[PDB]
């Protein structure tokens, strides 16, 4: 996240990290058992830390479960990153409480104009790199969709939004990708991909969650 | 287009397609 924020410990208690040696990809947690992330994160094995604020330093809070099932999504392709969702089921379930919690899925999408809440512990700088230890968190809205497809043309489909600022300054950035874009306390967007970032005219592109609220659901129902 | 994912490197090919393996040896944008 550049040009954002520390959050308050464990105040956002649906992130997770999903490690595999170390932090690489960011989550959210929609079911006591279930975690949504990004197909481009897939890995064979992963362990999904809970509860983290501190990724270096084990505070108290944090819960490692690792998973039991990695879903992406059938569709997905990874030359144009459409369809980019993945579920993750734990190996059991979490223990939730204030630190840890899940956050809804949308009952409607997001209109352009949103305001919206994004995290995670990606780079925080547009040039360059500094991956922080603390979680940040960066406000932006959700961005029309010709806005999107004029600041990348030919390569926005119809499962992306585009959510930050035109100007530049201020996006996620690597190491944020899986993460939550939460609008209203529903999850509307997967941290995806961008052109570099914080760049002006390059907003942040997001999987448009609610257009897989049905995938998700008979996904869960056959596992 | 380079997906956010946060990836070390050594060479373009430990990337995925749209990033390169920048001077920091960490997958990104050109
Ligand atoms: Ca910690």
């Amino acid at each position: 996240i550049v040009g954002g924020y520390t959050c308050a410990a464990n105040s956002i208690p649906y992130q997770v990290s999903l490690n595999s040696g170390s932090h690489f990809c960011g989550g959210s947690l929609i079911n006591s058992q279930w975690v949504v992330s990004a197909a481009h994160c897939y890995k064979s094995r992963i362990q999904v830390r809970l509860g983290e604020h501190n990724i270096d330093v084990l505070e108290g809070n944090e819960q490692f479960i690792n998973a039991a099932k990695i879903i992406t999504h059938p569709n997905f392709n990874g030359n144009t990153l459409d369809n980019d969702i993945m579920l993750i089921k734990l190996s059991s379930p979490a223990t939730l409480n204030s630190r840890v919690a899940t956050v809804s899925l949308p009952r409607s999408c997001a209109a352009a104009g949103t305001e919206c809440l994004i995290s995670g512990w990606g780079n925080t700088k547009s040039s360059g790199s500094s991956y922080p230890s603390l979680l940040q968190c960066l406000k932006a809205p959700v961005l029309s969709d010709s806005s999107c497809k004029s600041s990348y043309p030919g390569q926005i489909t119809g499962n992306m939004i585009c959510v930050g600022f035109l100007e530049g300054g201020k996006d996620s950035c690597q190491g944020d990708s899986g993460g939550p874009v939460v609008c209203n306390g529903q999850l509307q967007g997967i941290v995806s991909w961008g052109y570099g970032c914080a760049q002006k005219n390059k907003p942040g592109v997001y999987t448009k969650v609610c257009n897989y609220v049905n995938w998700i659901q008979q996904t869960i129902a056959a596992n | 287009g380079c997906p956010r994912i946060l990836i070390r490197c050594k060479q373009d090919s430990d990337c995925l397609a749209g990033c390169v393996c920048t001077n920091n040896k960490f997958c990104g944008s050109p």
